[PDB]
RNA sequence: GACAAUGGUAGGAGAGCGUUCUAAGGGCGUUGAAGCAUGAUCGUAAGGACAUGUGGAGCGCUUAGAAGUGAGAAUGCCGGUG
RNA sequence: UAACUUGGGAGUCAGAACAUGGGUGAUAAGGUCCGUGUUCGAAAGGGAAACAGCCCAGACCACCAGCUAAGGUCCCAAAAU
RNA sequence: ACCGAUAGUGAACCAGUACCGUGAGGGAAAGGUGAAAAGCACCCCGGAAGGGGAGUGAAAUAGAACCUGAAACCGUGUGCUUACAAGUAGUCAGAGCCCGUUAAUGGGUGAUGGCGUGCCUUUUGUAGAAUGAACCGGCGAGUUACGAUUUGAUGCAAGGUU
C-alpha cells in the first residue's frame, strides 16, 4: 500500500482498488499521473521528506459525473428573512493499475 | 413584423411593483408603511402645508 | 377542571388495552346452566 | 377576468408532505406543522456539516494516543518529533496505519524520537 | 373460494360493534354461532344473519362443503351519521350525532 | 465514505484484568480504573460500542486518605420524603462496605447513559483478598507511576 | 483572468418563475385530453419533463398584450371531521 | 479611497447594558439625567457551568485536509498526572 | 381580451320561499346517470333493509346519496423495531435484518453515540408563566377614473399639436 497526496488531501491505495477524487483536467478514456508521494511501507519500505522521489503512479480514468442534489436553507426567527438553494458537486473518477512508473 | 414577431424598443416598457405579496420582494406585511402612526393608516397624511 | 391539551391518537389506544369483554363458558353447543 | 386559485395550491402542499416521512405522528399529515421541522431540519443540516469536522478530528487523536502510549510516546512529543523529520502526513492516515501494522509504525516513530 | 357478504346502513355505532368481531375472527364457522348467542350484546343478532348469508352462498352459487370453512375477513366501516339536536338549560342547545356502519364478513376454505 | 474504520461487534476482544488497592490514593486511581472499562488505550476506540475491559480490583480496605477527611468527608443522601437527608455516613465506609466506596468514585467519573451504565457493570470490587473469577484466566496489571 | 468583494431588520434599486383570458403562427388527441395517485428524475432558487395505473372529452408550444393574478395566522367568514 | 453639488423616492423621534469622566439621591438601586467610545438593536459561530449587551472573532455554496486567537491539557470531555 | 355553481342577482333547483319576530321589518340552503330506459326477467340466504350469482350495456368499482372523486378523520392485513427507561420528538454519524429502482457512489426499518428550549406578531429585551391559532379544505386586503410633477423610449424641429 502506498500513500498520495492529491488535491487538497492525502489518500492510499492498493490495486484494484476504485478511488474518487475533486475534478481533474482530463478526458475519459485516458491516464494520470500522481506526481507525489509521501510513504510506502509494503516491504520496500521508504519515508522521508515529501515527494520521496522515484514513486509516480499510474491509473486509469473512468466517468466525469457529477454528484447528488443537497439543498441548503436557513433562516433567523421572528425576523422576515430566509434563503434557499442547491447544490450538486462535481467529482472524478479512476481505478489503479500500477504503482509506480 | 407578421403578427407573430414583435419585439418593442430597449427601455419602453417595464412591469408594475406589486406589494403584500410576500416576504422576498422586499414589500410584504408593511408595504412601506414602517410601522404604527398617522402615515400607515387607510386614508393618512395631511393636507399639504 | 378542564382539559389543556389535545389527546394524541396513541394515549386515546394505548388506555384501551383493557377495555374489550370476554368470552362465556364451553360445556358440550350447551350452555352452563348450572 | 377572474382568476380562481387551483392545483399550484396542493402542489406546493405536498412537495413538503412528501419529504417529512419518517415522523411522528401527524408530523407527516399537517402541513403547518411539517413546515415547521422540515425547516429546522435544514438550520440543523447546516451546522452539522460545519461540525462533523471536529468530530472526526477527535477520534484520530483518541487513537494516537493509544497507540504511542505503548511505546512511550505521549501525542504532543509524537507530533513534535516529526516536526523536525518533517513528515506533512495528515491523521486520517495515521490512524489507519497503526491500526493495521506495527513495523512501518516501528520505524515512524523512530525519527520523530530520533529527532529530539 | 372465497364468499362474502355486506350489510349496508347498519343503525349502530362502529366502536360497539368492533367488540364482539374480535371474538370472530380467525376461526372455525360453526364455532361461531355459538359463541355469537351466548353473547349478551345488541351487535350479535346482526353479525348472526351475516355469516349465514355467506354460508348459504357458498352452497348453491360457488359450491363448497360446510364442514370445514373458516373465517377469514370480518370488519367494520363508517357511515353517513344523523344530526339531532338536545335542549339544554338556558336557551342553548346541544349536538347530538346517531351514527352507522356497514359491516363485512368473508368465509374461506383454506 | 472514505478510509476511517470502524469497530463493530464481532472485531472486539474484551480481557480480565487485576488491580491491588494497598497503599493508594482513592480517587487518583479511580481516574485510572475508569478508562480501561472505557475503550482508551485501544486503537479501535469507537464511541457507540463497548470496546473496553473486565477489572477486578481487591483488598480495598487498604485504601489511604490523605490530610484528614475520615471526618468530614461526609455522604449525604435523601429519600425524597420530608426531613429525609441522611449523612449516614463519613469515613465509616471504609470499615462497612469498604466495597462499595471505591464503587461509587468510579461510577461518577463515567458518564449517565444507557451504555456508561453497562461499562460499570464489569467492575468486581472485593475487600478480601481471592476472587471467584479464576475460571477467566484474569492477568495483574500494574500501574502508572 | 491577475487582484477583488458578497451577515442583515425599516427601506430603496435590479433580474425573473408560475396562474386565467385574447390575437397571429405552427401542432398533439377515443391507437385515449384536462384532472387525480405513485415513483429512486433535471434546473442556482420559485418551478419543470418522463414513464405506470384509474379517468372518458378537450388541452399545450413560440412571440407580444390585458389583469377580480399567488395566503398559515386577522378571539377572521362557510362546510366537513376529530 | 473618498468627498461636493443638483434632482426622484422612503423610514426613524419608547432606546438598552458595559467600562470611564460628573450632578441629583443616602460616595443606596440592572436607580434617574447629561457627555465621550465599544457591542445588542439588525449578527450567527468559540470560551465564562446554563445566560440578548461581558473577553476572542465578522458565516457565498461543497469536502471525513490543514495552521493559531479568547480560554485551556486526572476522568465525565479534545490536548503535559 | 364579462361570471361559470362559496362565483354571477338576495334567488340556474321548492325564493322574497321555508325559519326567526306582537309588529314594522329581517333572511337562507340546495344543479350534473347513459348515446339510448335498454331503470337489473330468473335462482339462493333473510321477517323486511341490504348483499351474492345471472342478464341489459362499449364500461354497473356509470345502479337513482348515480360524471370525475383530493385532504382531514376511522379501520383490516404485515417486511424491520420496542417492557432499567428522563424525551420541542429531529439532525449528522452507524452496525445488523428485509427488498431490488426515472440505474444511480440505490431504497425501507434503525440496537447505540454527539449536538439541541416550536411558528407568527409586538418590544431596550420574549422557550417564555405576554397575545393569537383544535385539525383539514375553499373564499379573504394599495385598485380604477380625472389633473400635476419627474425619469425612460419615440416622431417632427423655431417650431409642435388639434
Ligand atoms: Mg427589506
Ligand atoms: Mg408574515
Ligand atoms: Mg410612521
Ligand atoms: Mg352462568
Ligand atoms: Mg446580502
Ligand atoms: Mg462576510
Ligand atoms: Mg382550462
Ligand atoms: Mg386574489
Ligand atoms: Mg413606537
Ligand atoms: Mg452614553
Ligand atoms: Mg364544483
Ligand atoms: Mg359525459
Ligand atoms: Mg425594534
Ligand atoms: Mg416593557
Ligand atoms: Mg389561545
Amino acid at each position: 500500500f502506498a500513500i498520495i497526496e492529491t488535491g487538497g488531501k492525502q489518500i492510499k491505495v492498493e490495486e484494484g482498488q476504485e478511488i474518487f477524487v475533486e475534478k481533474l483536467d482530463v478526458n475519459e478514456g485516458d491516464t494520470f499521473t500522481f506526481d507525489k508521494v509521501l510513504f510506502v511501507g509494503g516491504d520496500s519500505v521508504k519515508v522521508g521528506a515529501p515527494t520521496v522521489e522515484g514513486a509516480t503512479v499510474t491509473a486509469t480514468v473512468n466517468k466525469q459525473g457529477r454528484g447528488k442534489k443537497i439543498t441548503v436553507f436557513t433562516y433567523k426567527r421572528r425576523k422576515n428573512s430566509k434563503r434557499k438553494k442547491g447544490h450538486r458537486q462535481p467529482y472524478t473518477k479512476l481505478t489503479i493499475d500500477k504503482i509506480n512508473a | 413584423m407578421k403578427l407573430h414577431e414583435l419585439k418593442p424598443a430597449e427601455g419602453s416598457r417595464k412591469e408594475r411593483n406589486r406589494v403584500g405579496r410576500g416576504v422576498a420582494t422586499g414589500n410584504g406585511k408593511t408595504s412601506g408603511r414602517g410601522h404604527k402612526g398617522q402615515k400607515a393608516r387607510s386614508g393618512g397624511g395631511v393636507r399639504p402645508g | 377542571a378542564v382539559p389543556k391539551r389535545r389527546t394524541s391518537k396513541t394515549r386515546k389506544n394505548k388506555r384501551r388495552t383493557h377495555f374489550k369483554i370476554s368470552v362465556p363458558g364451553m360445556t358440550e353447543e350447551y350452555k352452563l346452566s348450572h | 377576468p377572474r382568476v380562481k386559485g387551483g392545483t399550484v395550491t396542493r402542489a406546493r402542499r405536498k412537495k413538503t408532505i412528501k419529504l417529512a416521512k419518517g415522523y411522528f405522528g401527524s408530523k407527516h399529515t399537517l402541513y403547518k406543522v411539517a413546515k415547521q421541522q422540515v425547516m429546522k431540519s435544514g438550520q440543523y443540516a447546516f451546522r452539522d456539516r460545519r461540525q462533523r469536522k471536529r468530530d472526526f478530528r477527535k477520534l484520530w487523536i483518541t487513537r494516537i494516543n493509544a497507540a504511542a502510549r505503548q511505546h512511550e510516546m505521549s501525542y504532543s512529543r509524537l507530533m513534535n518529533g516529526l516536526k523536525k523529520a518533517g513528515i506533512d502526513i495528515n491523521r486520517k492516515m495515521l490512524s489507519e496505519i497503526a491500526i493495521s501494522d506495527e513495523k512501518a509504525f516501528a520505524q515512524l516513530v523512530t525519527k520523530a524520537k530520533d529527532a529530539l | 373460494m372465497e364468499a362474502k357478504a355486506v350489510a349496508r346502513t347498519i343503525r349502530i355505532a362502529p366502536r360497539k360493534v368492533r367488540l364482539v368481531l374480535d371474538l370472530i375472527r380467525g376461526k372455525n364457522a360453526a364455532e361461531a354461532i355459538a359463541i355469537l348467542k351466548l353473547t349478551n350484546k345488541a351487535s350479535s343478532p346482526v353479525i348472526e344473519k351475516v355469516l349465514m348469508s355467506a354460508l348459504a352462498n357458498a352452497e348453491h352459487n360457488y359450491d363448497m362443503n360446510t364442514d370445514e370453512l373458516v373465517v377469514k375477513e370480518a370488519y367494520a366501516n363508517e357511515g353517513p351519521t344523523l344530526k339531532r339536536f338536545r335542549p339544554r338549560a338556558q336557551g342553548r342547545a346541544s349536538a347530538i350525532n346517531k351514527r352507522t356502519s356497514h359491516i363485512t364478513i368473508v368465509v374461506s376454505d383454506g | 465514505m472514505r478510509q476511517t474504520f470502524m469497530a463493530n461487534e464481532s472485531n472486539i476482544e474484551r480481557k480480565w484484568y487485576v488491580i491491588d488497592a494497598e497503599g493508594q490514593t482513592l480517587g487518583r486511581l479511580s481516574s485510572e480504573v475508569a478508562s480501561i472499562l472505557r475503550g482508551k488505550n485501544k486503537v479501535t476506540y469507537t464511541p457507540h460500542v463497548d470496546t473496553g475491559d473486565y477489572v477486578i480490583v481487591i483488598n480495598a480496605s487498604k485504601i489511604e486518605f490523605t490530610g484528614n477527611k475520615e471526618t468530614d468527608k461526609v455522604y449525604y443522601r435523601h429519600s425524597n420524603h420530608p426531613g429525609g437527608i441522611k449523612s449516614i455516613t463519613a469515613g465509616e465506609l471504609r470499615r462497612t462496605n469498604p466495597e462499595r466506596l471505591i464503587e461509587n468514585s468510579i461510577k461518577g467519573m463515567l458518564p449517565s447513559t444507557r451504555l456508561g451504565e453497562k461499562q460499570g457493570k464489569k467492575l468486581f470490587v472485593y475487600g478480601g483478598a481471592e476472587h471467584p473469577h479464576a475460571a477467566q484466566q484474569p492477568e495483574n496489571y500494574e500501574l502508572r507511576g
